[PDB]
């Protein structure tokens, strides 16, 4: 797994390899107002559930 | 004039800031950060190493009774033995068949291969650090090196710097450290003179070139073999040879934040904690009045395409009127939209083009060019990939940041609900009215 | 056989300490301590010394004009003067009567005797400590040096000690010091590249031995006068020489609580704060057994003369009867009182003498000699001599040491009040259960 401050991963005699997340979802931030939700939901979980 | 400005403490990221004077056109300066290294105080306690057991010939003394006398070096031991009857390869040694005797002795000495392999206890103290900045200063690129604190100053083509102190006194090393080719590792030795006999201590000096050694090793003597001349012992094995095969990880895989280590001299360098301010002196001389730049009296904005992710993903062409040839600065007038461009050329009737990125599902932002202003908008997509090798070029956003189709609905469930009970509440106010008055 | 004690930080007064064996004799031993040193690490800044201007010969040009060109030496000047005229011991110098310019200029060097004298700026940080003490063992005097911590163990005559930690982390030094010959003041000193004119600091560099050099003179050039050739200017006076001559009392005569200071390498003497454990092992082959000691049968105590003075003011006399001829030890079983012998030798039917010292005025306490106790007491005088040039050898009192006759007032004074309250108290009684009682 990738955290978000990101990981760092090491084989062998070689050099370290490193590694970042980046944003992606299958929802849509404009349209119907139960893809808006899906956006949020995707990308913070814990505070949409709460805030609703 | 002075101008003071704070950067957080990331390697390899760009930041801006700008200088406004009155009566004079603005300023733009960018500052990338290339190292930082931290360095400890050390001190040294003691040395270890391996040992060598030293025996020298026996002593057999036939029809006789033997003894031995006390002496001061390390490790010494005496012992006497009865009834022994040796031979050697041509027949018995001596003629007496009973009332024989054997005397052995040893001690413990310092192997010669101590100038060679060793391995050396630590105590550290309060560290010192140290910085090297880049500087884009009127078109050129210009080092500066410095210590991180208030008390050094350097001057490059007339301009006064200063850096330091940092924000955080965090530090990886603790009080106890032990070193050995070039891997550091965190360790509570035992205190000297008080060593072990199967463990890390068991043979203890000051320096390299020291005469004075201390030994705890377990050395008792045993009965001899019939028929056989030899001096054998019991003896606990070296602990030096046991802590190689056994020390495990080093300081460099286990260290938080990202740390790097090494070792000639101690260091520890690109720790990302904290924040570093700084403070610039800029001469007279560098700066243009107001009167000579050129002025720009017509502005429009459009933006064709924008997608979110980490990279300069945006364009935008802005239209300009220009009163003569020169030079103007671009800078953003908002903290969540960063801008690469420092400056342009401007003449005649044309267009210019710039670039941005932003985290933004729905952009919103003011251009500032030469003291006017202009506004620009457009909507952004997401990206396809998963995972990148470099870190993010723009700041994270708040809960105040929301997509404008999404305020929209907000404000119509808020608004409807509220008047439901704004109406309710003026049918109370006239009913108790009503009945006060009847009363 | 482990034993622990806590003596105070006092440097020439003697402590004593009983050790108690089931199965043995009791043993007394006395220590006193000779020397405590705190020694800090410190790091090198900068260093100052005097100055020196370099002038070459003047150029004059008749019938022309001069230029010059900039050069990167440390405070480099030039100037251009128009309508000299020189003269010289054989006549004019120069054919033409007008048009005439001089050129001029100068420089700043460092000075060859900064390698003698110099002062040194330094950073300070946390200290070390040392201690250094003598031991009364088995009737001969031994002496141990070790560190103040719990690292650090020596063995003397099979004895294992232990010295420290110290119970006060008090310093005299602040985190920036300065150091000239023997003295050392405590100084904010400017920071590196920014002095001033006219004060300590107006030179600096990084070693003796460096090339670079700083400096923030004033240095301005003035025109000659006529009919002569020179080069007149004008310069701010040097700083080094000004703070010699005002810089006031060293630490050696200001600093709190005695201590005393040296400064190759810089170190703190006899600081008098807090107290020091200390732990002692002994082996099993010091003790002898209590059916070899005599024993002591009857025992009496005759005081013939008392006065309560800083030193041993105090003697006394014990009879005994002993078994057989040996050793026996001595010690004072109150706190008051202190006493100076530890052994003394027993024979047959006779009496031995002793001296003691107390700062009490009524006097009582109990004698133990070889497992057996006695009973003493007097009345003490008080001493005439107002000032002495020694510390007191005896502990302080309390509120609850009050002579005998005094004690007594106090008990009839308060018995008698008492009673009176007591006597009336009843009588309210008895009347109150009649009323209750009768209705
Ligand atoms: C989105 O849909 C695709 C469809 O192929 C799926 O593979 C993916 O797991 C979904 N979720 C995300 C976060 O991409
Ligand atoms: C090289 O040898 C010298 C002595 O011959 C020793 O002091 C030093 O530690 C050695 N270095 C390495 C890397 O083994
Ligand atoms: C030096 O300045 C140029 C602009 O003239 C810039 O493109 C370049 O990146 C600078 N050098 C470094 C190492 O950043
Ligand atoms: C003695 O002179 C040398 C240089 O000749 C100097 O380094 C040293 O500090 C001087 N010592 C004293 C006590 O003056
Ligand atoms: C040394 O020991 C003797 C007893 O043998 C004692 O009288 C003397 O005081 C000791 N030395 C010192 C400096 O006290």
């Amino acid at each position: 797994t990738v955290p978000t401050e990101g990981l760092e991963v090491t084989w062998g005699n070689n050099e370290p390899y490193k590694y970042w997340p980046q944003m992606s979802t299958n929802g849509t931030a404009h349209g119907h107002p139960h893809e808006i939700i899906l956006y949020y939901y995707e990308l913070y979980p814990t505070m949409t559930v709460v805030i609703v | 004039y002075e101008h003071v400005t704070v950067i957080p403490n990331t390697v390899g990221v760009p930041y801006k800031t700008l200088v406004n004077r009155p009566g004079y056109s603005p300023m733009v300066l960018e500052m990338e950060l290339q190292s930082v290294t931290l360095e400890p105080t050390l001190s040294l306690d003691y040395i270890t190493c391996e040992y060598k057991t030293v025996i020298p010939s026996p002593y057999v003394k036939c029809c006789g009774t033997a003894e031995c006398k006390d002496k001061s070096l390390p490790d010494y031991s005496c012992k006497v033995f009865t009834g022994v009857y040796p031979f050697m390869w041509g027949g018995a040694y001596c003629f007496c068949d009973a009332e024989n005797t054997q005397l052995s002795e040893a001690h413990v000495e310092k192997s010669e291969s101590c100038k060679t392999e060793f391995a050396s206890a630590y105590r550290a103290h309060t560290a010192s650090a140290s910085a090297k900045l880049r500087v884009l200063y009127q078109g050129n690129n210009i080092t500066v090196a410095a210590y991180a604190n208030g008390d050094h100053a350097v001057t490059v083509k007339d301009a006064k710097f200063v850096v330091g102190p940092m924000s955080s006194a965090w530090t990886p090393f603790d009080n106890k450290i032990v070193v050995y080719k070039g891997d550091v590792y965190n360790m509570d030795y035992p205190p000297f003179g008080a060593g072990r006999p199967g463990q890390f201590g068991d043979i203890q000096s000051r320096t390299p070139e020291s005469k004075d050694v201390y030994a705890n090793t377990q050395l008792v003597l045993q009965r001899p073999a019939a028929g056989t001349v030899h001096v054998p012992y019991s003896q606990a094995p070296s602990g030096f040879k046991y802590w190689l095969k056994e020390r495990g990880a080093s300081l460099q895989h286990t260290a938080p934040f990202g740390c790097q280590i090494a070792t000639n001299p101690v260091r520890a360098v690109n720790c990302a904690v904290g924040n570093i301010p700084i403070s610039i002196d800029i001469p007279d001389a560098a700066f243009t009045r107001v009167v000579d730049a050129p002025s720009v009296t017509d502005m429009s904005c459009e933006v064709p395409a924008c997608t979110h992710s980490s990279d300069f993903g945006g364009v935008a062409i802005i239209k300009y009127t220009a009163s003569k040839k020169g030079k103007c600065a671009v800078h953003s007038m908002t903290n969540a939209v960063t801008i690469r461009e420092a400056d342009v050329e401007v003449e005649g009737n044309s267009q210019l083009q710039i670039s941005f990125s932003t985290a933004l599902a729905s952009a919103e932002f003011r251009v500032q060019v030469c003291s006017t202003q202009v506004h620009c908008a457009a909507a952004c997509h997401p990206p396809k990939d998963h995972i990148v090798n470099y870190p993010a070029s723009h700041t994270t956003l708040g809960v105040q940041d929301i997509s404008t189709t999404a305020m929209s609905w907000v404000q119509k469930i808020t608004g409807g609900v509220g008047l439901i009970v704004a109406v309710a509440a003026l049918i109370l106010i006239v009913v108790l009215c009503v009945s006060f008055s009847r009363h």
